């Protein structure tokens, strides 16, 4: 149980997400996605997501979890269609 | 034989004298003064441009609420708000529940220069401005009060600024920042120039245009009247901005300027915007959104801010592109939280409309026309509960609007962070955390919505709790203003 | 799912259908919903201090300041159509006298008694519109405020029919200086002081209670009686028809600022304890009230006696509300 | 403080004298006055249940302006008078056409009874009345007004009465014979009481309501405010008529209402009768004429006659058959003599509506529906021409009204044909005739439409010469109002 | 086929855009369009023979009379805008003089002094709102009769103003027989003899040229200065502000009526012969005028210097157009 | 030419009508018929019109001409279906 703010790719507003401190990457942006893909975006299964920090662009690792990546509570999180 | 209003008029204003029993900064605090080391006598040049006298006052408003009065009761049993467009009766109850006791406020706005500018002509004017606001106030509760049968929702022009509903607690930061937290100079300038004379004295002229078009002559006539109140009282920054630069705060009075329009602007994006570029039926569309501020808002800001030899605001250039964008966003951000607000959002994305926007707009479609290719499919393929949310958008906390930019394929959303001993703040622009920056003992410990869902103040900490939290409940809640009639054309 | 209502949701529950009057000015204020932080900004800011400090921790308190009932139940649309009506009556009094030559039959005497007497009330009365002003943005209650907001109107009403005079006495006699010396004699003219001195030390009482007490129960029937009735009884016996009856114009705007504030005394009352905090305050500043009528009124012809009838009518005032 | 208006009003009406340089007669000829043997102390006793003072009436009526002209402004650029159905449109013009200039007329019956009534609160009361008629005078000239420039027909609101149209020379025929050539008790009689109390009173009120219904605003509120002027004029008939009983005067008092109530139902049925059961569209129908005049005029008239005591009037029983035709001649002779007219006439016989007729009235397709039928016919067979005159209708020598009744099967059209010295006299009724018997003297000379036409005084004596004689060129000249649209329902 | 106009048919022709008092106020009247039946019926009843013989053959000529216009251009709507005003003033000064108690100060020798010569006015202004409201119906053009619908209605203000004074006076006084005796004193006290004889004989002046000169020419101006401007000042010197100051608001209609009197007179003289007709006039009630103020003025004190002031005030009104 | 008025059968409104002092009912009635006839009324050719005066209701025949018939000047005529 971890807050963090979700920029999804092609998405039009950053919203609250709730993750825990154990999920990997691919965890958080499958989190993430239930609260943009097929709301307001359209899947893209061919690709694979990822999650950068915002603030600096930092791309993640798929398996690096929440609890090594840092962050400050409410760090807000690019989600992004990649390979 | 009377005298000639000239030749007695300087004497209504001749008030200034130098205490003795009590010092100048007793009776004249800075705080609420804001006199800023410029003397009493150098503030005495302030010398308003529209003149006028009680006598003279009380007569010409005597005969504009004969009027307006006289224009509701006769059309009263005609029942129009009935029969009328959803987007419209939206439409009011919005303006309604976000401005009536902000008008009301705005008279202790007012007040704060009636007493404590140091300009006596800005005293008098000050107390005639007071009483235009307590009528703004007092019609606009009025008004809307003949539709409280109708609907629960028109309780809402006078309980919104009595709750925690989102909107409603974006309202107030912006208010009561610019008018009714600020010294007496500086709520001239915020408020009277920034955005009375700046926004709302050209924002109710197209509001009772389209009123008009619409068909509702009792809110065209209402709207029509209120507006020709304004310049009256909106004119009393102008005279403080020449007494700030004739003297050495040019500066000073830049980043006031600069703050109050910005605020000015965010707020009006979510509530004018989505107005008339997707609850106004197409067939009467005159402008858009961005041609409507650039041909009446962005120029005189610029001719205005010349007059004065002040410097148009450093985030200018991101502001004018930014008319291509944020009103969307707001707007699509409303809808799709359409349950959270006391009015029913219109979607206005219908074939034709969603053209419309792409004339108005180029690649509207390509960004915007994304999200919403989704949502429609969804209320196509029997899907409604995936246009609606089951988390918290992201709030600015200065705007405490949602942090939204453009999506699609030309995506751009940022989140201008910022962290200030040992917190972390989010803003929805850069123009939004300087205002932070520049003076953070102002907004320092404030919390938006999220700020306190987090810090365990929404009890229970889910959907029905936040509702509950915001005053909100079934009735009042709102959905999709056409009861999604506009879905029937993509099947 | 909720169903609509008969009047606003804070009203309902009443018994009457309620009034023009309750639809428009009830329960306005919302600084008022949160006395941690009035304002929705940061707790600290120095407008959070003062009305923490000035409003909300105020001696004179009450569980429901919004139940506060204009008894006049005042209204923008009623206060505009009843003080128009009483412009016209003004602007004949001015208009017609001016017609038939009033202020050319003046004595000499009786000219220099208006200079040093009544010109210079335009100070005074900006004072009290500045004064109750203050009341208006720091009231805890939307009826109270509005009772401000034209009791505040009127003062700058009486601020006007003296500039407008000031002009047409100027006109009349140049040489006095008419409209060039008010200030000078407002600040150094003896009987000036006593007044100055009550309003000055006055119109810097931040306590939302403290400010209604000193301006509107002392200060207001003190300036009144001194003015309104004692100066204006003086015109009467000098023929200066004009100004006798500008008085008793002006007065009746008096007399209302006196009901609303009877009533609000009343209300107060309702709760133990207030009515100790009141006089405490009246104790504190009815002192620079005698003063002010003994500077004023000694200076005009039967002067002691107009000293007696001022404090007496004055005191009346309060003894009414039950002080 | 002041005085309450009953301890003062008596000494505003104590203005009574006893005359010396100049007799009592020459002060009060009877012509004028007609105190017909009542003496002056007896006339003192008229005592005007409505009483209102000078100061009350300045400030009363200065609002009702206030807001009538406030409303009319605030719709002004609506044109609504544009996009109406074209029997509103041309049921204001019919009605500003006939009313306007006599309602000014008006304001001098009015002055008649201010200068020349012996009962002192019957001369105040009618000075009053006098600006009550000046005032709706003007204000009916100033609201057609602002349609002179969408057709010339808007012209007539002010030259009809001017001409010699035959709606027009009717309007003076009853007008000028109840108010203005007649005695000042004679006046209150027939004009205030018998016409204004019986028939105009609740008559605008109808209008007002149903121009609501059509959704005129703007001509709503006008008629809404002129009629709540009325009862404070037209009360002056029922006190004299109270004096002409007391005193040996029943049998003169009993006539002067026989004849004025038949006189005001003539033109009633032509100018009103039409509007309610044919210009009206049919899903806004409330009652028929019938039922309006029985609920509303009828019954009144019944109570009043009663409370005075006096006998409702001989030809009672045949009136109330005639609410059962008249008006129904009467619009089908206008809708045929359409060109004759400045206003469009509404056919209002289509098959919705024939029945509608039906419902309302028994047998109506076998007696007015046969013409009608015909008609239709020529219109489905291509014949136009068959559907307007060639020749004059027979003109009632009283009312100056088409002498016409039932046709079809059930046919009785007749003619109540009278001689009297060397000349020969039609009337379309049998109270039309009596009117003349009982007063020769009043109307011998006079002569109608037809009566010059045969002396040779309409040149050219054909068509053409009619039409210029009574003024009319094309552009005004009458047609059918909806242009025929109802045809196309019989193929 | 016609085409529509920018105004009323009549009105087309004009230069500048037709004001509303134009456009509500000619060409009414359309008993003009056939001088030989003015109205639609027999052309020998009564009614036909009085507008004949008194409207259309007066020697008082003009070719198109619905060219005149009222100078005030008064219209319903303004009248009463324009009056609503002055009635509030008129309020005023009742209301708060009341209010100062100024009736108990008026000497009894005042009193009995309006006993006689001002209360019994009620019937000379009532029988100037008779003769007014005559002319109204006998005027050949509408602005004409306008004039006189709104002169009439300012006639019944006075008579009005004069009932509530009575009323008061009688309260104040109720041995002096105030509201009861005004007929006697207007029918038997000699200084009231000379107005009698001149209005009665004046109301039966039928020819409206003549009803104009006798009413609007003759005796209004001697009952104005007679009334309104001696006992008016007399009103002033005896201390009555109340009355002195009526007096000056009635005076503001008076010249009014004499403004649009005026203008007809001025209209009248460019026809050749119109001069020599309304001098005639004059000559034939000049007289009369002159016994009315004798009687009435005689019997005021300082009488003698009154009557030559009121005799020189009402001809000068007569002279500055052209008589 | 001689005036009269025409009240036909079946009509609703009494007309003025122009005859000649020598016309039969029957050239009478067939003037008033144009008046009448194929304008709000619907012909019988199996009956035949007559013409009799209103006033006493007395029958003319068909070869009777107006100079004989007396009438007055505006006298008042019923045309009527009949055989
Ligand atoms: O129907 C309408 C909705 C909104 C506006 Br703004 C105008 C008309
Ligand atoms: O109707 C409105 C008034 C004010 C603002 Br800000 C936005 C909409
Ligand atoms: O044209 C406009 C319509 C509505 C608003 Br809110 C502002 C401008
Ligand atoms: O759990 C939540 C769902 C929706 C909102 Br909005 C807030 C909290
Ligand atoms: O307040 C005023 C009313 C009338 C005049 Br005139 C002047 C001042
Ligand atoms: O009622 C009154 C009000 C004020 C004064 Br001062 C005198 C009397
Ligand atoms: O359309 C309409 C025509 C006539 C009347 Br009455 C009312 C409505
Ligand atoms: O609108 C109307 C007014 C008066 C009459 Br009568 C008929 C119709
Ligand atoms: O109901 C009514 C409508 C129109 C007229 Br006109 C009269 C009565
Ligand atoms: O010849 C004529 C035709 C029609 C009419 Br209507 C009058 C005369
Ligand atoms: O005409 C009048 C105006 C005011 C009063 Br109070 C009385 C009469
Ligand atoms: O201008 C004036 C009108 C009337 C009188 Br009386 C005096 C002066
Ligand atoms: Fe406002
Ligand atoms: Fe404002
Ligand atoms: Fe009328
Ligand atoms: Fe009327
Ligand atoms: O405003
Ligand atoms: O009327």
């Amino acid at each position: 149980t971890f807050p963090i703010m979700s920029n999804f790719e092609r998405d039009f507003v950053i919203q609250l997400v709730p993750v825990d401190t154990e999920d990997t990457m691919d965890q958080v942006a499958e989190k993430c996605a239930y609260h943009s893909i097929n709301r307001r975006v359209h899947p893209q299964p061919e690709k694979i997501l990822r999650v950068r920090r915002h603030e600096d662009g930092t791309l993640f690792p798929r398996g690096m979890i929440v609890s090594d990546a840092g962050l400050r509570p409410t760090e807000t999180l690019d989600i992004i269609f990649m390979d | 034989s009377m005298l000639k209003r000239e030749d007695w008029y300087d004497l209504t204003r001749t008030t200034n004298w130098t205490p003795k029993y009590v010092t100048e900064n007793e009776l004249f605090p800075e705080e609420m003064s804001g006199a800023r080391g410029i003397s009493m006598e150098a503030w005495e040049k302030y010398d308003e441009p529209y003149k006028i006298t009680y006598p003279e006052y009380v007569s010409i408003q005597r005969e504009k609420d004969s009027g307006a009065y006289s224009i509701k009761a006769a059309l009263e049993r005609d029942g129009f708000v009935d029969r009328a467009d959803p987007g419209w009766v939206s439409t009011m109850q919005l303006h309604f529940g976000a401005i009536a006791l902000e008008e009301y406020a705005a008279s202790t706005a007012e007040a704060r220069m009636a007493r404590f500018a140091k300009a006596p002509g800005n005293r008098n004017m000050a107390t005639f401005g007071m009483m235009d606001e307590n009528r703004h106030g007092q019609i606009q509760l009025y008004f809307p009060y003949a539709n409280v049968k109708r609907s629960r929702k028109w309780d809402w022009a006078h309980k919104a600024i009595h709750t925690n509903e989102w909107a409603a607690i974006a309202a107030r930061s912006f208010f009561d920042d610019m008018m009714m937290t600020r010294d007496s100079v500086a709520v001239s300038i915020m408020l009277t120039f920034a955005f009375e004379t700046g926004f709302t004295n050209m924002q109710f002229l197209g509001l009772a245009a389209d009123a008009a078009e619409a068909g509702d002559h009792t809110f065209a006539s209402l709207i029509s009247s209120i507006q020709t109140d304004e310049s009256r009282h909106a004119q009393q920054g102008g005279p403080s901005l020449k007494i700030l630069v004739e003297n050495g705060k040019k500066d000073e009075a830049q980043q006031m300027v600069d703050v109050a329009i910005w605020r000015s602007w965010k707020l009006f994006s979510v509530l004018t915007g989505p107005i008339m570029d997707y609850y106004t039926p197409l067939e009467s569309r005159n402008q858009s959104f961005k041609e409507f501020m650039l041909e009446w808002i962005v120029a005189q800001f610029e001719r205005q801010l010349l007059d004065l030899g002040l410097d148009k605001p450093w985030y200018w250039d991101q502001f004018m592109q930014d008319l291509d964008e944020t009103h969307h966003g707001m707007h699509l951000g409303v809808w799709y939280w359409r349950p959270t607000v006391w009015w029913d959002p219109a979607a206005g994305v219908s074939p034709e409309e969603r053209e419309w926007l792409e004339e108005k707009y180029p690649g509207w479609n390509d960004t915007w026309g994304q999200c919403w290719d989704v949502i429609t499919d969804n209320l196509v393929n029997g899907k409604p509960e995936l246009t609606v949310p089951e988390t918290l958008p992201t709030i600015c906390n200065m705007c405490n609007l949602p942090i939204a930019h453009t999506p699609g394929n030309k995506w751009n959303v940022k989140d201008y962070q910022l962290e200030y001993e040992g917190r972390l703040y989010h803003f929805g622009s850069e123009a939004d955390r300087w205002c932070f920056q520049i003076d953070p003992e102002r907004y320092k410990n404030h919390t938006n919505l999220v700020d306190r869902f987090l810090k365990g103040e929404i009890q229970p900490a889910d959907l029905a709790g936040a509702l509950m939290y915001m005053s909100l409940e079934p009735g009042v809640m709102g959905d999709d203003a056409h009861d999604y009639e506009w879905v029937k054309a993509y099947q | 799912a909720l169903k609509p209502l008969k009047t606003w949701s804070h009203l309902a529950g009443n018994r009457r259908r309620p009034s023009e009057y309750e639809v428009v000015s009830t329960n306005l204020h919302y600084f008022t919903d949160n006395p941690e932080r009035p304002w929705e900004l940061d707790s600290n800011l120095p407008m959070q201090t003062w009305y923490k400090k000035y409003c909300f921790d105020s001696p004179l308190k009450h569980d429901d300041w919004n139940a506060f009932r204009d008894p006049d139940q005042l209204v923008y649309r009623t206060y505009n159509l009843l003080q128009d009506g009483q412009e016209s009556y003004v602007q004949g009094l001015f208009d017609q006298l001016n017609d038939r030559g009033h202020d050319q039959m003046l004595t000499r005497e009786w000219v220099e008694t208006l200079a040093r007497f009544y010109t210079p009330a335009r100070y005074l009365f900006h004072a009290l519109q500045m004064g109750s002003v203050y009341i208006h943005q720091i009231a805890p209650a939307s009826t109270i405020t509005n009772c401000a907001t034209y009791e505040t109107a009127d003062h700058l009403r009486w601020l006007t029919h003296t500039a407008y005079r000031t002009r047409e006495l100027a006109n009349c006699y140049p040489d006095v200086g008419f409209g060039k010396r008010e200030r000078d004699v407002w600040e150094n003219d003896p009987a000036w002081q006593g007044f100055r001195e009550l309003i000055e030390k006055a119109l810097i009482a931040w306590d939302w209670g403290e400010a209604f007490t000193a301006i509107n129960l002392v200060t207001k029937p003190a300036v009144e009686e001194a003015l309104l009735q004692q100066l204006g009884s003086l015109a009467q016996s000098e023929g200066d028809t004009l100004l006798g009856l500008l008085a008793q114009a002006q007065k009746r705007d008096a007399e209302r600022h006196r009901r609303w504030s009877s009533a609000l005394v009343k209300m107060a009352l309702e709760k133990e304890g207030n009515r100790e905090v009141l006089q405490k305050w009246v104790a504190k500043w009815e002192p620079l009230a005698d003063k002010a009528i003994e500077a004023y009124c000694s200076a005009l012809p039967d002067g002691e006696n107009a000293i007696v009838e001022a404090k007496s009518a004055s005191r009346y005032v309060r003894q009414m509300m039950g002080l």
